């Protein structure tokens, strides 16, 4: 897998971004860069896809990502 | 809990010890204060010694320790009850990874050189860069009048 | 605001007024639906007292619509909920903007849902059978949504739009630079400066690299003089649903994935399969009956096959065994799931009535089916399921009379009782979790009822305003279910209160859920459940957000606390930061309120009880409180009695604090002459101060004044009333009053560079003699700040001091989502999303009372309603840590034994080592070090042969109490790092 | 009968203050025995709030109970 590819991460306000990552790349590393571009903490929010959260110590490989694949970020809630 | 990392912390740095600081110690009532004496290695300050007391919040590091000048000192940035405005301290710009040496490392730089740009007393900037002999005057007036005994 | 008026002018029908149409009338009242009409005229029973909380055991054999109109109308007075005991006709629905059918057969679905369709009346129909849900809704062919997305209009500073003809604009560097789109709309709100783009059409932008961003034609209009705020315009987007009856054959449902969407089109055929059942043979399934399961898996097999996708090959056929455990599960409604789907179709529809948020795309199905006993068990048989005309019968006739015993014997624990508490507490009364002999109830709250929380709140009614709130909580539970043993404590469940809520509290506990509204809350509750193994079951809600996990020991991960979030909570914000730098509009208004506690609430405890105790100016930082309160208003000479309605008194504060001040800044520190380093380099970073003009056209400025009149009116007594229409002449009567007051103003009383102290002794005993005449005088209380009360404008008052600071400071201005951010009327919660999070709570709390459950029985969940977005999934394993021999998760815990005399420290180090294999470097109790591998040599023989509770008691001075059943002290490892946490010790006493 | 009185400052026991006098005038004797002044920091009794001209002996304070206080306003 050398070319990586390109995903839409998205934001809890309706709006997506996209992103540049590997399969290779742990599901930290792209936590982190959404974390910088959206200004989050990255314990704040969590992000998940087709359903199930993904875990930081696991590749994104493992998820099966494809291209242009919207990843949601839900942030952690305070209210009640 | 912020205790663990705060005894690793101290154990580290008795180890090997900032030139600028000595008697650096905690009492095991509550190792979550720190008393420490600060050196500072620029005139006129360097005629005495100062004491201060960094006190960790209970949820550190992820929020910055309090420092404060239990010893008298006359400096812009020195507020009279003791409370120091350091950058590294303000919550725009702390962050968890910075452990304590750096941050004891910004106060004696910004004892030796004082952030004159926003003072917690104006009164003292303005005479500094109107008059910067006359602050030393006062200044080495404060330091003799309530300097604690420095070592060697 | 514009969406809110709309809905006090709705009108929708609820038909079917069982579990789910109450659930969904009780969110549509408590939201503001303008008027209401239930329609049910079928008589209660018993079957239907287990979801339904408007009905009693009294109103048996009693028309429902009838019966729940009394409390419905009593839960608020704005709405106007009537009874339509006719037939339901064309010119009935022509009425209506919005109609829902919950429960309704298909043949009445089909029939209001065509009727509806034709006249253009936005249709919802909503089905709860057993454990699994079923909502549809048909806006009409043409419904256009004006606010697609639950977020604010982008907003975004600009600095220099100097290029023109390609209309080139450049911004600050940030996430605004990359947040703009290519197809979308900007409308420039206004700034001073360029009347040509200010109220102008929207203009599509083009975003381009190295932060170019062009607007198109602008070199024909004015010069660019100065940036502001410059806003986003939503494109309204038009959805078209399809009709029901063509609907059912082309099911487009909303699902996260291909499996969900299987799952749903099953879900689909299992409902189809159940009403066509009904068609038949006239009556439900028996609950748990195998041959009503054999007869609808059978009608499901020979069903039409077109009702799914016709053009998609049946790759696979549909789960008998699905189908089979909805038909067996079928004849009962239950509490959380009617609680999670009516709120999900009240949400649908308020949005078809404000016309917010993407409706949902026709079919959403909602599987719940985990909370049934494990393949392995042993399921409810026909007989265990009997009814037997408890209030309970509809949960019977999915679970068994031995699941609401088991149900009944739990003593569980709800800590905080606002929104999400209680809806839980109604769930928890509705089920019958502890509602006998056995066992019971506890619900801990600190707080009393106040007029902003019950806009919005079920239990709370309007005479309980001031009253505890876990007292008026309990009353309620107890009178929705009058067995149910409710047990109301003030006391929270706080660190500095662990005596009350100690192991004897803890022990009678069964289980605890946690409705609370902060982080630290939520990590302190964890803590206490972890330390005492109990369930926790943990909701949040943020406008339509909302989640809801359980964490059950030693099964699922420990809760685990956005430890940034839960620090940011208490931020001690440096003003050092602040007083010359705002960042932002939120630098403003945190400045403000700074200022306003300065000056309204410090100056009343130290005017006289400082100056009476000790102390002076000279060993004080009081003369600067004293020049700032002394000449602000007038001596006069005389007791100050005049009126606060003048300009004097106000608009010279006004430029005193915000002119005379930044003007001397100004002319004492130029942005291009600070001496700095030598050369300067960046002095004035990003901000030039510089005062407006004194524009009487605008009315913000009129806003602040008038706002700090009538405060200061308030809190001293001064007489002052609503002269807006009267006053005004006045006020604008004396344009100039300024000069009058020059040499008060200029600089104290005489002083050209104030020297060093050059007022003296003479001009500070005149203003300590001043300061002993003002002590004499009323006694002034130090009433505490009061935030709900917006009639006086005291947040106001905040709001427009930051709009005009940051406009002096060149600063965009606060909105209004800016200002609710902040504790100026935060954001109060909403109806639905607190209803959902209670209802998937509830559908937790079934499967904690199950028992033994693996992890993959128990889910968390997390919604988004005004997206349409819903996860259910199972949760992590725990995190098992490694170091060398020892494994742990964050669970376990070590326990040594003390003995019968107690050992000594030595002792305990040495069975440390020998029975776990680890060497202590570090052991300390709380915040108290008791043994360090680094101490001298005599230290360490100095503490060693002392024991464990008297080097406690030694230490931290204080012996413990009686009932100290475990000491808990944490301990380090040589050769460990900082990442690794050993779990805590239990010195058993 | 004692009461139990912990203080952020550093070592604290049972004070001079006694539960048959409001602390009002215990104010000055807590003053006089700290050297810091109350309007510093608020008492916050086993999470209840505390003020000046309100006794709390009134409230329920069981024998051997606690108080607690924290740090208030902003530093400067
Ligand atoms: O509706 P809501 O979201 O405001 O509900 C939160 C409720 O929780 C109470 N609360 C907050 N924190 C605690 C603690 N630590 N102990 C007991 N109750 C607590 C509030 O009264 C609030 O209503």
């Amino acid at each position: 897998c050398d070319e990586p590819l390109s995903i839409l991460v998205r934001n809890n306000k309706g709006r997506s971004s996209t992103y540049e990552v590997r399969l290779t790349q742990t599901v930290a590393h792209l936590k982190q860069q959404v974390s910088g571009l959206e200004g989050v903490q990255d314990d704040l929010f969590w992000l998940t896809f087709e359903g199930k959260p993904l875990e930081d110590q696991l590749p994104l490989g493992e998820y099966g990502l494809k291209p242009l694949s919207t990843v949601f970020m839900n942030l952690r809630l305070r209210g009640g | 809990m912020a205790s663990m990392r705060v005894v690793k912390e101290l154990e580290d740095l008795q180890k090997k010890p900032p030139p600028y600081l000595r008697n650096l110690s905690s009492d095991d009532a509550n190792v979550l204060v720190w008393h420490a004496l600060l050196l500072p290695d620029q005139p006129p300050y360097h005629l005495k010694a100062f004491n201060l007391r960094i006190s960790f919040p209970p949820e550190y590091p992820f929020k910055p320790p309090m420092i404060k000048f239990t010893t008298k000192i006359y400096h812009p940035n020195v507020d009279e009850n003791g409370q120091i405005c350091l950058p590294i301290i303000s919550s725009e710009n702390w962050k968890p990874s910075t452990k304590t040496s750096q941050v004891l490392e910004a106060l004696n730089v910004l004892v030796n050189r004082p952030n004159i740009r926003e003072p917690k007393r104006m009164d003292l900037a303005d005479l500094l860069t109107q008059n910067p002999e006359l602050f030393r005057k006062n200044a080495e007036e404060f330091t003799l009048r309530f300097g604690v005994d420095r070592p060697s | 605001s514009p969406a809110m008026q709309r809905i006090q002018g709705a009108r929708v029908l609820v038909s079917g007024l069982q579990g789910l149409g109450a659930e969904v009338a009780k969110n549509l009242v408590l939201m503001g639906v303008g008027s209401l009409t239930l329609h049910d005229p079928h008589p209660t029973c018993w079957s239907d007292l287990a979801a339904q909380f408007l009905l009693s055991e009294q109103d048996l054999e009693r028309s429902r619509a009838e019966a729940s109109q009394e409390l419905l109308a009593q839960l608020n007075r704005a709405v106007q909920v009537v009874v339509h005991t006719g037939d339901i006709t064309e010119d009935l629905l022509l009425d209506f903007q919005v109609v829902v059918l919950t429960a309704a057969k298909l043949e009445e679905q089909l029939k209001v849902g065509t009727l509806c369709h034709k006249h253009g009346v936005c249709f919802l129909a909503a089905d709860t059978r057993g454990l699994v849900g079923q909502l549809f809704c048909d806006f009409g062919e043409d419904f256009t949504v004006q606010d697609p997305t639950e977020a604010e209009p982008l907003t975004a500073a600009i600095q220099h739009i100097s290029q023109g003809s390609p209309g080139i604009l450049t911004l600050r560097k940030g996430a605004n630079t990359h947040y703009f789109r290519d197809g979308d709309l900007v409308t420039f709100s206004g700034i001073e400066g360029m009347v040509e783009l200010n109220d102008c059409d929207p203009r599509s932008i083009h975003v381009r690299e190295d932060g170019s961003l062009e607007i198109g034609d602008t070199t024909t209009f004015s010069r660019y003089l100065r940036g502001g705020a410059i806003t986003e315009v939503k494109r309204p987007k038009t959805v078209r649903h399809k009709s029901l009856d063509t609907a059912l054959l082309q099911p487009h449902v909303v699902a996260q994935s291909s499996q969900e969407v299987h799952h749903a089109h099953c879900l689909h055929q299992a409902f189809c399969a159940l009403h066509k059942f009904q068609h038949l043979h006239g009556r439900p399934p028996q609950p748990w009956d195998p041959v009503d399961a054999e007869t609808v898996v059978g009608l499901a097999r020979d069903l039409e096959p077109l009702k799914r996708t016709e053009e998609e090959p049946l790759e696979e056929p549909l789960d008998e065994a699905l189908v089979r455990t909805v038909a067996l599960s079928s004849a009962g409604v239950l509490s959380p799931m009617v609680a999670m789907l009516g709120a999900v179709a009240a949400q649908e529809v308020l949005k078809a009535i404000s016309r917010k948020f993407m409706p949902l795309d026709q079919w959403l199905y909602f599987d719940a089916l985990d909370c049934l006993p494990e393949d392995g068990e042993l399921l409810p048989s026909p007989e265990d399921c009997a009814l037997r005309g408890s209030r309970y019968d509809g949960q019977i006739a999915v679970f068994g009379a031995g699941f609401q015993e088991k149900l009944r014997r739990q003593h569980y624990l709800l800590v905080g009782a606002g929104a999400i508490g209680c809806e839980l507490l109604k769930v928890f009364a509705l089920v019958g979790l502890g509602a006998g002999n056995s066992g019971g109830l506890t619900v801990v709250d600190m707080d009393h009822i106040e007029r902003s929380n019950l806009s919005r709140q079920f239990l709370f009614r309007s005479q309980d305003v001031g009253r505890p709130k876990a007292e008026v909580a309990a009353a309620a539970a107890r009178g929705l279910n009058p067995d149910l043993q409710v047990i109301p404590l003030t006391y929270p469940l706080d660190p500095t209160t662990e005596h009350i809520y100690g192991d004897n509290f803890f022990s009678r506990v069964d289980g605890v859920a946690a409705a609370l509204d902060s982080f630290q809350a939520r990590r302190y509750v964890a803590a206490r459940c972890t330390h005492y193994l109990k369930p926790l079951l943990e909701a949040g809600t943020s406008g339509t957000w909302g989640s809801a996990t359980v964490f059950m020991p030693h099964v699922t991960e420990a809760y685990r606390a956005p430890a940034s979030a839960a620090a940011s909570e208490d931020a001690p914000y440096p003003v050092c930061t602040v007083r010359y730098f705002p960042s932002t509009a939120e630098h403003t208004l945190q400045w403000a309120r700074h200022e306003f506690e300065e000056l309204f609430r410090l100056s009343a405890e130290t005017i006289n009880h400082h100056q009476q105790a000790h102390t002076s100016l000279a060993d004080m930082d009081e003369p600067q409180t004293l020049t700032l309160l002394k000449p602000v208003l007038g001596v006069l000479r005389v007791r100050p009695q005049n009126w606060q309605d003048c300009v004097a008194w106000a608009l010279g504060h006004w430029k005193l604090c915000f002119h005379y001040g930044i003007k001397q800044l100004l002319r004492h520190f130029p942005p291009n002459k600070v001496l700095e380093d030598g050369t300067p380099f960046w002095s004035g970073p990003k901000q030039c101060p510089q005062p407006l003009e004194f524009d009487t056209n605008q009315d913000t400025h009129l806003l602040y004044v008038l706002a700090a009149a009538n405060l200061y009116a308030q809190m001293h007594g001064l007489p002052g009333s609503q002269d807006w229409t009267a006053l005004r002449e006045l006020l604008k009567l004396l344009p100039q009053p300024d000069p009058q007051q020059m040499a008060p103003i200029f600089a104290s009383n005489l002083e050209l560079a104030s020297a060093s102290a050059e007022f003296g002794p003479e001009q500070q005993k005149e203003l300590n003699k001043a300061l002993e005449v003002w002590s004499v005088g009323p006694p002034l209380k130090p009433l505490m700040f009061e935030k709900d009360d917006d009639s006086n404008f005291h947040v106001d008052f905040v709001v427009a001091a930051a709009s005009l600071r940051c406009q002096n400071y060149g600063i965009p201005p606060v909105n209004r989502a800016q200002s609710k951010r902040i504790v100026g009327q935060i954001i109060p919660a909403i109806a639905t999303t607190t209803a959902a999070v209670a209802g998937l709570l509830g559908l937790e709390l079934y499967k904690v009372v199950s028992g033994p459950r693996p992890r993959s029985a128990f889910r968390h969940s997390y919604l988004h309603l005004a997206e349409n977005y819903l996860i259910r999934y199972m949760p992590f394993a725990p995190a098992i840590q490694t170091f060398h021999h020892l494994k742990w998760t964050s669970w376990d815990r070590l326990k040594v034994p003390a003995g019968q005399p107690e050992r000594t420290l030595e002792s305990l180090l040495a069975h440390l080592q020998e029975q776990h294999g680890l060497r202590v470097r570090i052991l300390l109790h709380g915040s108290a070090l008791l043994y360090a591998a680094g101490w001298s040599p005599e230290k360490q023989a100095q503490h060693l042969p002392l024991r464990v509770t008297e080097l406690v008691q030694q230490l931290t001075g204080q012996a413990p109490a009686p009932g100290q059943r475990v000491l808990v002290l944490e301990l380090s490892c040589e050769g460990d790092d900082e990442d690794t946490a050993f779990p805590p010790l239990h010195y058993e006493l």
